[PDB]
């Protein structure tokens, strides 16, 4: 026989036991995140402990197979997951120093406290504390007291840590044939084979490069309008040509500005769209909630949700009887089970969030046909581009009008519509920069390009050059400011979000030609159209067993990352943003500093 | 009057597995088929040959019932001509078969929690199998060029696996009952017909 008819007969065997066996691993997870006991969590980690060791027995089987035997793209695909080694390259040793140092990294930031100056009797937490100083206070050395509290406590006991995790992460890499844990992590966008789709693990810096070019004007004018505005609440501590102070953007860290709405409003006499008191009045629940966004879904051409969701599904908190965990999440325990874990309230918010889970719900039960290897997302970006979607149709006030939640004599003006888009560009367009930053630093540190004694330097002069923030006061090589944040202390990658945005407006403008859309992209809604459904179907039934070029093309028509939809959506904003800054400077200079 | 006794076979309270289902033989009897349309909840009842309706005023001489257990999406793979694991290597019907396919569904009869694995199936088989064929061999399936010895392990597996069944499974992937009925006409007297 010839290796290829031996590997399809492994598959074959695998298929089998591995689906039963992340059954009840699930349904174990399931059980302890509706309830919470002692026995639960005992259940649940038996149930992982069995898959893990059930996974690592089967990796080590899938080796005898040579990869260049097989030619089938489908076949190839599975063995490629199943013949990764990860971790297991090291020595035992080293493999538990570099779990020692996650834990250890993890358990820091994760019980971190700050405590206020000369009063040992009062000390505060990131999440409650910190963070409502850093969101809701308009004073100027409050925020900068925790702002360099949390990086001096928290943050100069992590860089020892961090050091070595870079050290030992990076012999990982080489050992699995790699060039460092960058071109580890950007392994996930490559693709190998298929003629007219290949995709190389080093385009993708040049994509993103080329794509950031063209987002700076829109950028550079939301900075100089935000610089103008916020020039009236602390009026002698910012420059008129100057950078913006890291302590005073409403987070933390700064990678939202959605906290500075109240103080960079247009016009702030009209207020917004809420339609949380006509829920009220005309006795709404979560039931109604689902089913609403169930009739949204049908009217596309999507199918119904199954028996067993409107049964085994939990949409209410149970109240002092059990004790669950409050975070929406999609399920799909597998064999055909699919449930929402929800604590569902009236409010606009969660009618959003209803359509944001089916939408991940409607895209598991896409490719339930596929292998068990083969069932995720194209890349790790697709997923949610097609949970936001969704949630951005079902606000317009067309929608709302339709489902009566708004008023029939309700006219739309022209200064909402400006309210609305500087609402979602302080949130969309505010972070891109600051991702493409911590990606590049990170890609940066782990190639060898920054010497470990100007590590913070740069952190600090490419904040001042592509981000235009300035730091308040100095800082030298005993902080780790980037490790300060969850997604650096915690191992996880964040280019994720970049490509996302990036997709979503992609899909929306797609979906909206083919739905014979006439007027801005932004009143667009995809109701009562079959055909934007079945293009949408046609890339979600997929799955992984295809590369993510042409799961593209089967939607937009090209199979590259594109900007030019983004800024089709936001073209009224800029137009009002270039009238609006006539009077002032637009750019920054790379000087200034709060503490010269 | 003797009736035929089709009560002891939809109504049993435990059914077979696939790869060894029950064939049970009729004759010397009267057979009404109204009966038979109880269980009001089918999945499937199709007809190949004869019509459902004219099957009353029909004599033959003898009448074959077969018995097993399937999953939901496996039911359209019990009729002639089709391919795949059921209909290669556990149960092959002829493609001029002339008769019945009953199938209707088991959540509440076949499914614990916890898992039954009561019910099992074959998934490897040197040959495909020819029509109103059983194997209930369980010898050890050799998938590379090295003697197996019967021991599994490395290209060596065992050929029969189980289900699992659960209650908070799918449609697809619930229990279903399946009975096959099959009437020959041999040179024998007619014996077995209707009032
Ligand atoms: C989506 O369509 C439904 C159904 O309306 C019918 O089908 C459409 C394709 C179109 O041909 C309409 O002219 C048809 O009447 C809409 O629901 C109806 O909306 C009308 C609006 O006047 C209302 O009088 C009916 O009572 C509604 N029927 C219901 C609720 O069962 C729905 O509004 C459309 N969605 C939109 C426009 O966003
Ligand atoms: C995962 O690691 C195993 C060993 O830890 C690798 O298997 C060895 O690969 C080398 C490569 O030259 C061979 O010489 C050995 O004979 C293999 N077996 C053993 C027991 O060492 C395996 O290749 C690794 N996986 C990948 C994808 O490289
Ligand atoms: C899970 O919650 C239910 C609901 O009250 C309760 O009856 C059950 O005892 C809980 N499970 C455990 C293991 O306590
Ligand atoms: C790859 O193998 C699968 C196995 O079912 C087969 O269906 C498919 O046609 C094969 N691909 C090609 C290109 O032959
Ligand atoms: C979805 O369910 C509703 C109510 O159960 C039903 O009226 C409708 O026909 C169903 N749609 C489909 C496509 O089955
Ligand atoms: C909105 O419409 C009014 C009506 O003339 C116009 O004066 C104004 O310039 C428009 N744009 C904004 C942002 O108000
Ligand atoms: C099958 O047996 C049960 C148990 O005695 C009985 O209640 C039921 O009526 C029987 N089915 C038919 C069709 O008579
Ligand atoms: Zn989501």
């Amino acid at each position: 026989s010839t290796i290829e008819e031996q590997a399809k007969t492994f598959l074959d065997k695998f298929n089998h036991e591995a689906e039963d066996l992340f059954y009840q691993s699930s349904l174990a997870s399931w059980n302890y995140n509706t309830n919470i006991t002692e026995e639960n969590v005992q259940n649940m980690n038996n149930a992982g402990d069995k898959w893990s060791a059930f996974l690592k027995e089967q990796s080590t089987l899938a080796q005898m197979y040579p990869l260049q035997e097989i030619q089938n793209l489908t076949v190839k695909l599975q063995l490629q997951a199943l013949q990764q080694n990860g971790s297991s390259v090291l020595s035992e040793d080293k493999s538990k120093r570099l779990n020692t140092i996650l834990n250890t990294m993890s358990t820091i930031y994760s019980t971190g406290k700050v405590c206020n100056p000369d009063n040992p009797q009062e000390c505060l937490l990131l999440e409650p504390g910190l963070n409502e100083i850093m969101a809701n206070s308009l004073d100027y050395n409050e925020r900068l007291w925790a702002w360099e509290s949390w990086r001096s406590e928290v943050g100069k006991q992590l860089r020892p840590l961090y050091e070595e995790y870079v050290v030992l992460k990076n012999e990982m890499a080489r050992a699995n044939h790699y060039e460092d844990y960058g071109d580890y992590w950007r392994g996930d966008y490559e693709v190998n084979g298929v003629d007219g789709y290949d995709y190389s693990r080093g385009q993708l810096i040049e994509d993103v490069e080329h794509t950031f070019e063209e987002i700076k004007p829109l950028y550079e004018h939301l900075h100089a309008y935000v610089r103008a505005k916020l020039m009236n609440a602390y009026p002698s501590y910012i420059s008129p040509i100057g950078c913006l102070p890291a302590h005073l953007l409403g987070d933390m860290w700064g990678r939202f500005w959605t906290n500075l709405y109240s103080l960079t409003v247009p016009f702030g006499q009209k207020p917004n769209i809420d339609v949380t008191d006509a829920m009220v009045d005309q006795a709404w629940d979560a039931q109604r909630i689902f089913k609403e966004a169930e009739k949204f879904f049908v009217s596309v051409g999507l199918p119904n949700m199954t028996q067993g969701f409107w049964e085994n599904s939990m949409l209410t908190d149970p109240g002092n009887v059990q004790k669950a965990v409050c975070h929406p999440t999609a399920w799909d325990l597998g064999k055909g089970d699919f449930r929402i874990l929800m604590c569902t309230k009236v409010t606009m918010d969660d009618f959003l969030t209803a359509h944001h889970e089916m939408g991940h719900i409607q895209y598991d039960m896409a490719y339930a046909a596929q292998p068990f290897l083969l069932r995720n997302g194209a890349n790790e970006g697709f997923h949610e581009a097609v949970g936001e979607i969704m949630s951005l149709s079902a606000a317009t006030p067309k929608h709302l009008k339709s489902i009566g939640l708004l008023s029939p004599d309700f006219q739309e003006d022209n200064e909402t519509e400006i309210n609305f888009l500087l609402k979602q560009a302080l949130t969309i367009v505010g972070t891109l920069p600051f991702t493409y930053m911590l990606e590049k630093w990170r890609w940066m540190v782990f190639k060898g390009e920054i010497p470990k004694d100007q590590w913070m330097k740069k952190w600090w002069e490419m904040k001042r050059e592509i981000v235009g923030v300035v730091e308040p006061v100095p800082h030298d090589e005993t902080y780790c400011d980037p490790a300060s944040l969850f997604h650096v202390s915690n191992d996880y990658s964040f280019i994720r979000y970049y490509t996302r945005t990036l997709y979503q407006f992609q899909f929306q403008e797609a979906l909206c030609q083919a739905a014979k859309h006439e007027g801005p992209l932004h009143k667009c809604d995809i109701s009562n159209s079959t055909e934007a459904g079945q293009k949408l179907f046609n890339m979600l039934r997929l799955g992984k067993s295809e590369p993510w070029t042409l799961a593209l093309e089967n939607v937009v028509g090209a199979k590259n990352m594109n900007v030019r939809p983004l800024l089709n959506y936001f073209e009224p904003l800029f137009t009002w943003l270039k009238d609006q800054n006539k009077n002032s400077f637009v750019g920054w200079s790379t000087d200034w500093s709060p503490y010269a | 009057t003797n009736l035929c006794p089709f009560d002891e076979v939809f109504n049993a309270t435990r059914f077979a597995s696939v790869y060894a289902w029950n064939r049970k033989r009729i004759s010397n009897c009267v057979a009404d088929y109204s009966v038979l349309y109880n269980f009001a909840p089918f999945f499937a009842f199709k007809c190949y040959g004869v019509s459902p309706t004219k099957l009353n005023d029909l004599c033959f001489t003898n009448v074959y019932a077969d018995s097993f257990v399937i999953r939901g999406n496996e039911v359209s793979q019990i009729a002639p001509g089709q391919t795949g694991n059921i209909a290669d290597y556990n149960y092959k019907l002829p493609d001029d078969f002339t008769g019945c396919v009953i199938a209707w569904n088991s959540n509440k009869l076949d499914s614990k929690v916890g898992g039954n694995y009561n019910y099992r199936y074959r998934l490897f088989r040197k040959s495909n199998l020819k029509p109103f064929e059983r194997d209930i061999s369980t010898e050890i399936y050799q998938a590379g060029n090295k003697p197996c010895n019967g021991v599994a392990g490395v290209n060596c597996y065992f050929p029969l696996q189980s289900y699992g069944f659960r209650p908070t499974y799918g449609v697809g992937h619930q229990p279903y009952r399946v009975v096959v009925l099959s009437f020959e006409l041999l040179h024998a007297p007619a014996t077995v017909c209707g009032p």
